[PDB]
């Protein structure tokens, strides 16, 4: 009864739903440090490898013509839609090579990228945080009152910006037509990312308004370099101030959960092919 | 408005498997005969596999004989690429290209997706 193909094909859907869990957990902490980002690529790597082992193995039984029962093709009624599945044995195979070998590359790995890149961005920000008390200071004439390094704050913004212009949440490479840019931004959210010219091509970039929200907010403070406020007006701009960064907080946040459903939604898949396969 | 989007290049290990896939759109795909080429660097731009008929197996250029394939999706407009033991001469740009009968010839390419094959 065993068949080497699905034999290796069971214990690599296996060994995908046990990254899976591994994956979810690391999504399911509350701060993605450094540490984060590796911990996500080595998943999303080990991922891609045994999604192309399972695509080239699926790929020899369409070559060689394996039947799929009755039984095994209404399980594959389960899969999710977002996979895409009286059609040959030789069809149904490869199209299961595509389908899981597909959802990995144009899906999944999409919502990777842009936890990726937004979570770059705030732990950038987030350095620029870490210096923000050195450039508070007691104002000379009033002790309830600060001194304010605008330009040291405001140089550190524009970097910030001009350091992620470039860098966008879709796609990792090359650009796209406007109207797939245009569905990415409505799934990813118009808040989160913005649709921008590459070079005749479109990519969905990093939304930075928080960052020009703040920026605006320190030109209106008033001018000089430095800037005395007195303790409702410092309160008044730091609270404005931690609102974006909340804000930016819950656009990692949101692209977080939905990298962390997808995944899911990918773990369904690899269940029901391998309810399949057992049955094959 | 013809399209040709390619997706699932990147890393892998030298024996791993990669599956690269073109989705096409803008002209009628049963005149079009779809093909993957690459291009290394420095080195000329090369065939790699090519197919028509989506119930054969196309042809298959002699560097990747027994460890590449093709497959074709004429529901979906897709041509497939399943690449077998890789090798790190394997590492090159790979595009897709359709050539299109249709009273001329007209032949079209995507951007490209990069493979890089090292351990």
């Amino acid at each position: 009864h065993p068949v080497s193909s699905l034999t290796m094909l069971n214990d690599t859907l296996h060994n995908i739903r046990t990254t899976n869990q591994a994956l979810k957990k690391e999504l399911s902490q509350k701060t993605l440090t450094k540490t984060s980002l590796e911990e996500i690529a080595l998943h999303s790597s080990q991922i891609s490898m045994d999604v192309n082992k399972s695509a080239q193995l699926l790929d020899i039984l369409s070559r060689n013509e394996y039947p799929i029962n009755k039984d095994a093709r209404e399980l594959l009624h389960s899969a999710p839609k977002e996979a895409e599945l009286m059609i040959s044995h030789r069809e149904l195979w490869a199209k299961i090579a595509n389908s899981i070998n597909d959802i990995n590359e144009q899906y999944l790995k999409v919502y990777e990228h842009a936890v990726s890149s937004y979570t770059q961005m705030y732990q950038d920000f987030s350095a620029v945080l870490s210096s923000l008390a050195g450039w508070i200071s007691p104002g000379g004439n009033d002790g309830n009152s600060v001194k304010l390094q605008v330009n040291s704050l405001k140089k550190a913004l524009e970097e910030l910006k001009e350091k992620y212009k470039d860098k966008p949440l879709y796609p990792a490479n090359n650009t796209v037509s406007q109207e797939q840019a245009n569905k990415w931004l409505t799934e990813l959210g118009g808040t989160i990312g913005k649709v921008s010219q590459k070079n005749g091509g479109y990519v969905v970039s990093i939304n930075m308004t928080p960052i020009d929200n703040m920026l605006k907010s320190l030109d209106n403070l008033g001018g000089n370099g430095e800037v005395v406020l007195d303790n409702a007006k410092y309160q008044a701009w730091n609270a404005g101030f931690s609102a974006e960064d909340e804000t930016m907080k819950n656009n990692l946040q949101t692209l977080v959960q939905k990298y962390s459903n997808a995944n899911s939604i990918f773990d369904n898949l690899v269940k029901v092919l391998s309810s399949t396969i057992s049955s094959s | 408005q013809v399209q040709l989007a390619e997706t699932g290049g990147g890393l892998a290990q030298p024996g791993g498997s990669l599956r690269l896939s073109c989705a096409a759109s803008g002209f009628t795909f049963s005149r079009a005969v779809m093909n993957w080429y690459r291009q290394a660097p420095g080195k000329e731009r090369e065939l790699v596999a090519r197919i028509y008929d989506a119930g054969g197996n196309g042809s298959i250029a002699d560097p990747v004989k027994g460890r590449f394939t093709i497959s074709r999706d004429n529901a979906k407009n897709t041509v497939h690429l399943q690449m077998n033991s890789l090798k790190p001469e394997d590492t090159a740009m790979y595009v897709c290209n359709a050539g299109i009968f249709d009273g001329n010839y007209r032949t079209y390419w995507g951007q490209g997706t990069q493979v890089t094959v090292s351990s």
